[PDB]
């Protein structure tokens, strides 16, 4: 006892406390590992699961088995101590030390006989005290473990058990594997249920079932770099913790639970306030405050957008993906701009990518990365890292047509399940970012020439995939002379900075809404006659000193009838 | 310890493995040569009269877009394992470039990425038990195919660490789009393939299956099907929605094109049930503790319906 | 104390004389810290941020919170120290003479239990000393961080995490990631308004 203690500690005292938490759910896999641990020759099993599944949880419920009494006679009245390695190698100057101090250990234990040996991390074993070829814990333990005579369990998950152990085939052969699946969202719940007592002890709060059914079922469908249950366990633990920071008998409800997962993860799953609700009702007129005309396509994006915040959305599919075809200039990329600054607040939050580069046939990979032995692997893929920064994101595909067929192939996965896999191997969540995709073609009838044109440089999937296909329409002369109205705005919001004062009459607008109207329009062309006969003048105007910092500036017009061309009417900047 | 079902059969088990075409069939609306041939594989397998060289199956999967080529594999793993995400599923899609096979089953030593390994290699080995899914086998480049062509009749893949992994216990599923009356569809999707693969590939396939496209009966059938899951959703928050069925007579009438498969349908269903719901769910017009009775109204039940619509209670 | 300041250094005392800049417009990060500083199991955040946009200023503000006593009453008079990795294997020359500098620290710790460890470049954690017969630190911590036994606050670069954090799920499990985002225009002018008075 006295030797072990220094350099272990025992889990059957520390569960006669109850200092360990209470395991449930777990009987096959601790039956499975009692009946190993029963067997005449090899009879140490090691816990291969993926991290977060509960490997020394199990161990944990065992050891409770034991002190309560339900294990068989051959693990009745056995003390279960863990080996601390680090306890081992520390203070061991010299070889004596540590060879000397593992035989002591392994001579107590088999001069008692009824310890079972636990080792945590069971992929430090190889390389103890020297390397892998050398004198160390593995090479005096195997002799051990082959006949059987030093009953251990270990715990190593799949990736350092493919690593670390696999190539140490000696240790291999001697531990029989017990696989630890990941538990269900029941089970899950069933264990929430189980951890209620001891978190509603420590945070001094109280937790609802339907927090903790809420919890399961988020940290399951969000959550994509941790396993269960330790994420809704997390989820809990913090509810707890913000409701005992906040109150110095509090209640833990799902609202709480969601508002964990939004700091987590940034997830807009809430319970929604009447503000917001407003906000989202009425957002049509928000993205018109941007966006003029093109009703068809804000009218599908809050369609989809408000689907998606109702919680009526396929958990298996992205929020929304659409394909915006239609001529240049509209404002195609302005309304996936519009959408950022809306959902996020900024504008730099749309992730951009542009096809117009995606040309070549071997330009494919900077998106999810080069394949391992290749240069880039590290790395990794552009896209899908920053995806993985934010979960929820507005993904902007600029410029389509540019592309050619192996981008959309590599994107099918991202349509249908929302699912990447980058280079590095790791697959990525797309469930709830807004897939745009901006082409340029087919410039009533320019709807059926645009469709016409995408059936011929597109495959019938990568078309069918998508959620709306939105044809925007061309722009009219009201909505040419509201975009003027929103660059003259643009303008004065940019020289209010500089000490200034900007405003223009009607007639102005007017003569730069006559001046900017043909079916080659878009905001592309009204806008150089802008730079042109308005900043411009501005700028060579103030940069002689006339009308500086201090004074309003008027725009007018003079010699124009107000009805015609105006080809011959100049700007007057008082 | 392996996983690898050989067990005595219960009379349970037994009488599900006789009645595992009807179970097939709760998730997929006709095709029945494909459900067929799965249903074939899946008893030779579990029997314990199998071929010990040859894996458990390997099958290539023809047809227009979403006529559940996919929802077929799923629904075959959600039957074996109870839950989709235990399908081995690598989509060729990433697979264009010739120098992205190394992916499949790892790095050879000496390189970056060698003591990482396989992805498809070693997640055979974590589950010896499982359906691998090769989705949009024609979008990889040929020599792709070469690392699969020996386990497709060995069962044997050797990645760049060197081990042999075994794949004589698992589902092959080769999923494609080729080809896009029944027999000529069927005579151009196998002529198609037959100039697309090399024969030495096509020959070492168990069964080539042609999936039928979608009658009125099967999308009227899949109306019921994809409005369930809508219905279990919306069971979540408390409320509960029932459709009339000149709803789903009305949803089958516009979601029905012979020239594409279930994706159609479930874009009508979208606009016309799921939009309309988030309104006037945000509304606060309906919610929880009410029922939701859909109905179309100015609609006869024979017409096109080009100005029926939906009402909410 | 007598073994900690031979490997560490105390932010407390550092905020005793002030020596710290003050820390202005970061309340929500110093109170996500402190949530989930304030958790039962896995209570180890790291601020997972870019360079140059104050990870340490959010662990010298929450050092200011400490001395100042705004902190709630579970990090009430907890001395916060910073870990230097390159103290504690400096003078090894062995196989466990590290290891038992990491066993009387972390003993140290136990038996006093209101120090909150920080380690600065969190990814050095990994390979913290791996000779033929070493064991790296981070075996040592993870199942100390894994049972919540003790409080250790990581400062990590996106990138570095990434690559270092990420490669490792074992010790990634036991570390809360916290978005540290970089300023926009008017915080950083307001950052600057706090730092006036030193840079004057
Ligand atoms: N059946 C269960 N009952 C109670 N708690 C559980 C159960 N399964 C898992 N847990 C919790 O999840 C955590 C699992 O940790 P574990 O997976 O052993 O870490 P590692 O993967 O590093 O070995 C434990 O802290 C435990 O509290
Ligand atoms: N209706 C509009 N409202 C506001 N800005 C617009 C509008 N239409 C165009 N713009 C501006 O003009 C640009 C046109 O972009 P876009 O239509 O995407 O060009 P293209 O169609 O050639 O890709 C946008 O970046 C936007 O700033
Ligand atoms: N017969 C069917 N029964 C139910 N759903 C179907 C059926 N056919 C297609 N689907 C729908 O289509 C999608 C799968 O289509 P898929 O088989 O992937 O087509 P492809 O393989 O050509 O991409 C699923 O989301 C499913 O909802
Ligand atoms: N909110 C803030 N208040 C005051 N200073 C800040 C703030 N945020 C950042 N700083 C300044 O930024 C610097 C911190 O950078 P640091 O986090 O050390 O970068 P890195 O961790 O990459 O070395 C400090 O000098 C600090 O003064």
């Amino acid at each position: 006892s006295l030797v072990l203690d220094q350099f272990g500690r025992n889990l059957t005292a520390a569960a006669m406390e109850g200092k360990l938490d209470p395991v449930i759910g777990r009987e096959k896999e601790i039956e499975r590992v009692m009946q190993v641990l029963s067997r005449r020759t090899k009879n140490n099993p090691v816990l291969i699961g993926e991290p977060g599944v509960g490997k020394t949880a199990v161990v944990e419920g065992l050891a409770q088995a034991i002190v309560h009494g339900e294990v068989p006679e051959t693990l009745k009245d056995k003390q279960l101590y863990t080996l601390d390695l680090g306890s081992l190698v520390a203070g061991s100057r010299y070889r004596g030390d540590f060879e000397e101090r593992l035989k002591k250990v392994l001579k107590e234990i088999n001069t008692r006989g009824d310890i079972i040996l636990f080792i945590d991390e069971l992929h430090t074993l190889v390389g103890a005290g020297a390397a892998e070829g050398a004198i160390d814990a593995a090479s005096i333990l195997k002799p051990k473990l082959a006949r059987g005579e030093l009953q251990t369990i270990g715990a190593t998950t799949l990736d350092e058990y493919r690593k670390y152990i696999e190539k140490d085939a000696a240790l291999e052969r001697r531990f029989q594997p017990v696989q630890v699946g990941e538990p269900t969202v029941e089970h899950t719940i069933e264990i929430l249920k189980g951890l209620r007592d001891r978190y509603e002890a420590h945070h001094r709060v109280s937790i609802t079932d339907a927090a903790m059914v809420a919890a399961a079922t988020l940290a399951d469908r969000y959550i994509n770099d941790r396993f269960l249950p330790d994420k809704a366990i997390d989820l809990i633990d913090e509810a707890g913790a913000r409701m005992r920071i906040r109150r110095m008998v509090a209640e833990v409800d799902d609202e709480q639970i969601a508002e964990v997962l939004g700091n987590w993860t940034g997830i807009p799953v809430f319970k929604l306030t009447e503000a917001e609700t407003t906000r989202l009702l009425r957002m049509e007129e928000e993205l018109h405050k941007r966006i003029i005309g093109q009703e068809d396509a804000v009218k599908a994006v809050s369609k989809a957008i408000r689907r998606t915040r109702a919680g009526l959305k396929d958990p298996k599919r992205p929020s929304g993906s659409f394909i915006f075809a239609g001529p240049s200039g509209v404002g195609k990329t302005e309304l996936s701009k519009a959408l950022a600054n809306f959902l996020f607040g900024d504008d730099d939050a749309l992730i951009q990518i542009d096809m117009g580069e995606f040309h070549d046939r071997f330009t494919a990979s900077r998106l999810f990365g080069a394949p391992p032995g290749y240069v880039g692997y590290e790395e990794g893929g552009q896209l899908t890292e920053k995806v993985r920064r934010k979960p929820f994101s507005v993904v902007l595909f600029d410029e389509i047509e540019k592309a050619h067929q192996e981008i959309y192939n590599s994107l099918l996965q991202v349509l249908e399940d929302g699912r990447l896999t980058d280079g590095q191997g790791r697959t990525v969540d797309f469930k709830n970012t807004v897939l745009i995709f901006t082409s340029n073609l087919g410039t009533e009838r320019m709807k059926q020439k645009v469709n016409d044109e995408l059936k011929k440089h597109f495959r019938p999937e990568f078309l069918n995939r998508i959620d709306d296909i939105i044809v925007f329409h061309q722009l009219t002369r009201e909505e040419i002379i509201r975009m003027v109205d929103l660059m003259i705005s643009r303008v004065a919001g940019q020289l209010k900075s500089k000490d200034m004062a900007l405003v223009l009459t009607d007639a102005a607008k007017a003569l730069l809404a006559k001046r900017g109207f043909d079916p080659v329009l878009g905001a592309r062309p009204l806008r150089r006659t802008i730079q042109r006969e308005i900043e411009d003048q501005l700028s060579e105007k103030i940069l002689f000193e006339e009308v500086g910092p201090g004074q309003v500036v008027t725009v007018d017009v003079d010699n124009w009838d107000g009805e015609g061309p105006g080809e011959d009417a100049v700007f007057t900047f008082t | 310890w392996t996983g690898i079902p050989v067990f005595k059969l219960t009379e349970a088990e037994t009488t599900r493995l006789l009645r595992m075409e009807e179970e097939l069939h709760k998730r997929i609306i006709g095709q029945e040569d494909a459900v067929k041939a799965v249903s074939k594989a899946i008893r030779r397998t579990r029997a314990g009269l199998k071929d010990p060289k040859r894996p458990s199956g390997s099958f290539i999967f023809a047809g227009p877009s979403g006529v559940g080529k996919t929802e077929l594999s799923k629904a075959l793993a959600n039957f074996l394992f109870g839950d989709d995400d235990a399908l081995i599923q690598i989509d060729m899609g990433e697979f264009h470039d010739r120098f992205t096979a190394s992916r499949l089953f790892g790095a050879p030593p000496g390189y970056v990425g060698y003591e990482e390994g396989g992805q498809l290699t070693e997640k055979v080995r974590r589950k010896p038990f499982s359906v691998v899914l090769f989705d949009e086998i024609e979008k990889a480049h040929q020599e792709i195919y070469n690392s699969l062509l020996q386990v497709l009749e060995d069962g044997r893949l050797t990645d760049g660490q060197g081990r042999t992994v075994d794949f004589k216990n698992t589902v092959l599923i080769f999923t494609s789009n080729l080809g896009t009356d029944y027999e000529r569809m069927k005579q151009k999707v196998n002529d198609e393939l037959k100039k697309h693969f090399r024969p030495e590939f096509l020959n070492r396939i168990d069964d080539i299956i042609v999936f039928h496209q979608l009658t009125r009966e099967e999308i009227i059938r899949m109306v019921d099907l994809m409005i369930s899951r809508v219905a279990g959703q919306l069971k979540s928050k408390d409320m509960a929605l029932v459709l009339t069925d000149a709803a789903k007579a009305l949803l089958a009438k516009r979601g029905f094109d012979p020239v594409l498969g279930a994706r159609p349908l479930r874009r009508t269903i979208q606009r016309e049930i799921e939009d309309q719901l988030s309104e006037k769910i945000l509304f606060e017009e309906v919610g929880p503790g009410q029922v939701v009775t859909v109905d179309v109204d100015n609609w006869d039940g024979e017409g096109p319906g080009e100005d029926a619509v939906f009402t909410f209670t």
